[PDB]
């Protein structure tokens, strides 16, 4: 289940290590727009929050 | 470049190299006209040695 | 004027793309990233299938 647009969800995901093949394996997903940092270079980084 | 992928990573350094190159453009011509007024006291000094 | 011609699987036919990744296009065809021509990719259901 997803929220509704009026009420969005917002879940906090910390101290863990983060994959994003995963995301391209399964499932097309068609759009992957990002605005601040290219996805290829998503796998080189480390995230504050 | 370690957030951005290779050609919007110009675009963006684009700014930095016209933006650091207007930067050094400026300081230069303040030197050169500082160096013409340092030239006419110089002149003047041998002058009246 | 250079034509290659293969098929792939209609998942992944957007792949060709030069600068992308993925097994078909580190194990079997990479474009250069100054790849200068055309791509031209259709459904052929009707004959393969």
């Amino acid at each position: 289940r997803f929220a509704s647009v009026y009420a969005w969800n917002r879940k906090r995901i910390s101290n863990c290590v983060a994959d994003y093949s995963v995301l391209y394996n399964l499932a097309p997903f068609f759009t992957f727009k990002c605005y601040g940092v290219s996805p290829t270079k998503l796998n080189d980084l480390c995230f504050t929050n | 470049f370690s957030r951005l992928d290779p050609p919007e990573a110009e675009v963006q350094i684009d700014r930095l190299i016209t933006g650091r190159l207007q930067s050094l453009q400026t300081y230069v011509t303040q030197q050169l006209i500082r160096a013409a007024e340092i030239r006419a006291s110089a002149n003047l000094a041998a002058t009246k040695m | 004027v250079y034509a290659d011609s293969f098929v792939i699987r209609g998942d992944e036919v957007r792949q060709i793309a030069p600068g992308q990744t993925g097994n078909i296009a580190d194990y079997n065809y990479k474009l250069p990233d100054d790849f200068t021509g055309c791509v031209i990719a259709w459904n052929s259901n009707k004959l393969d299938s």
